C-alpha cells in the first residue's frame, strides 16, 4: 500500500487510500510528474520520463498571474487525463473526497508557484460547471509541502473573486470538513471585518454585504455568530462593532502584506467559460 | 429569507434584508 509520494523535491507521507490501479497501490513508493501528474513505479522510470515530458505547468488557461504566482483554469472534458491524476492525487491527502473518473462536468484551478525549472503545484480547488446549489468550491487542497504558509486562504479568495466576476453569490459544497470549516471561518471573519472597517454607514443588510464579498447571506450571519457581533437591545437585531477584533484584524492583515501572501483582483484575466 | 440560533440564551429569527444598526461599545 501506498505510504510515501515522491514529487518534485519533495517525499510526501500519505494520509489516506486513494484507489490507483493495484499495480501501482501494492507499491510503497509512487513517483510522479511535477507537471503532468502521470504516476510512475521508479525514480529510474521518472528521470526517462522528465527527459520526454513537455509539460512545465497545468494545462488549460492561465487565468490568474501575479508574478510567480499563477492560476490555471482546467476543465474536466477538455484535459480529462490531468484531472483525474490531479483528483487519485488529492484523495491521498482529502478523506471525504468521492470524485476521480467522472471530472468532465468539473473545472479545476490549479494554484503554481514559478521557479527556473518550471509552474510548480501548491494546491487547486475544484468547481462544478452548473452547480443546483450554487456551491462556487466542490474541493479544496493546499499540498503537504505549502500547509499552514497562506495559500489556502488565497485559493479561498480566488474562488469568490471568480464568483464576484460571475455576478454570483458562493458557497463551498456540504459538507466541510475540520481543516475546511477552520480555514473558511478565518477568511470570513477577514472579510467580514475589513467590509465592516471601511463601511461609513449607519446601517447595513445581510444581502448588501453578501452582493459585494459574494459570501453567502447563512454564512455572513454564522460568522456575525461566531464573533458575538449579533446582540439584542430592546426589539432590534444589531451589528455590534467589536473594538478588539478590529485591532487585531489590522495588526493581522499587516503581516498579511508584509508576506505577500494575498490575491490582487487586477491580475485576474478571465471571462467565464461558456 | 430568515435566519435563527440563540444570542445569551435566547432563539431570535434575523431578515437578511432588513437593514440592521451597527453599534460601537455604548450602554
Ligand atoms: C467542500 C469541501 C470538499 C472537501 O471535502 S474539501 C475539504 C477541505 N480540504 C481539506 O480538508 C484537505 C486537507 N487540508 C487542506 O487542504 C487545508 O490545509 C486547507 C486547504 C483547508 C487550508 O490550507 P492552508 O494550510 O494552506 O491554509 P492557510 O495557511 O491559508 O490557513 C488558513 C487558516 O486555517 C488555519 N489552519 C490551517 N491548517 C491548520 C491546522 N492543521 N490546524 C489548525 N489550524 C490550521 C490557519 O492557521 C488559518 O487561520 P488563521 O491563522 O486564523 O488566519
Ligand atoms: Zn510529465
Amino acid at each position: 500500500m501506498i505510504k510515501t509520494i515522491a514529487f518534485g523535491r519533495y517525499e510526501l507521507d500519505t494520509w489516506y487510500h486513494s484507489p490507483y490501479p493495484e499495480e501501482y497501490a501494492r507499491l510503497g513508493r509512487l513517483y510522479m510528474c511535477e507537471f503532468c501528474l502521470k504516476y510512475m513505479k521508479s525514480q529510474t522510470i521518472l528521470r526517462r520520463h522528465m527527459a520526454k515530458c513537455v509539460w512545465k505547468h497545468p494545462p488549460g488557461d492561465e487565468i490568474y498571474r501575479k508574478g510567480s504566482i499563477s492560476v490555471f483554469e482546467v476543465d474536466g472534458k477538455k484535459n480529462k487525463i490531468y484531472c483525474q491524476n490531479l483528483c487519485l492525487l488529492a484523495k491521498l491527502f482529502l478523506d471525504h473526497k468521492t470524485l476521480y473518473y467522472d471530472v468532465e462536468p468539473f473545472l479545476f484551478y490549479v494554484m503554481t508557484e514559478a521557479d527556473n525549472t518550471g509552474c510548480h503545484l501548491i494546491g487547486y480547488f475544484s468547481k462544478e460547471k452548473n452547480s443546483f446549489l450554487n456551491y462556487n468550491v466542490s474541493c479544496i487542497l493546499t499540498m503537504p509541502q505549502y500547509m499552514r504558509q497562506g495559500y489556502g486562504k488565497m485559493l479561498i479568495d480566488f474562488s469568490y473573486l471568480l464568483s464576484k466576476v460571475e455576478e454570483k453569490v458562493g458557497s463551498p459544497e456540504r459538507p466541510l470538513s475540520d481543516l475546511g470549516l477552520i480555514s473558511y471561518r478565518s477568511y470570513w471573519k477577514e472579510v467580514l471585518l475589513r467590509y465592516l472597517h471601511n463601511f461609513q454607514g449607519k446601517e447595513i443588510s445581510i444581502k448588501e454585504i453578501s452582493q459585494e464579498t459574494a459570501v453567502n447571506p447563512v454564512d455572513i450571519v454564522s460568522t456575525l455568530q461566531a464573533l458575538q457581533m449579533l446582540k439584542y437591545w430592546k426589539g432590534k437585531h444589531l451589528v455590534l462593532k467589536r473594538q478588539d477584533l478590529i485591532d487585531e484584524w489590522i495588526a493581522k492583515e499587516a503581516k498579511r502584506s508584509n508576506s505577500n501572501k494575498t490575491m490582487d483582483p487586477s491580475c485576474l484575466k478571465w471571462t467565464p467559460p461558456k | 429569507g430568515m435566519v435563527e440560533i440563540e444570542i445569551e440564551g435566547r432563539l431570535h429569527r434575523i431578515s437578511i434584508f432588513d437593514p440592521l444598526e451597527i453599534i460601537l461599545e455604548d450602554d
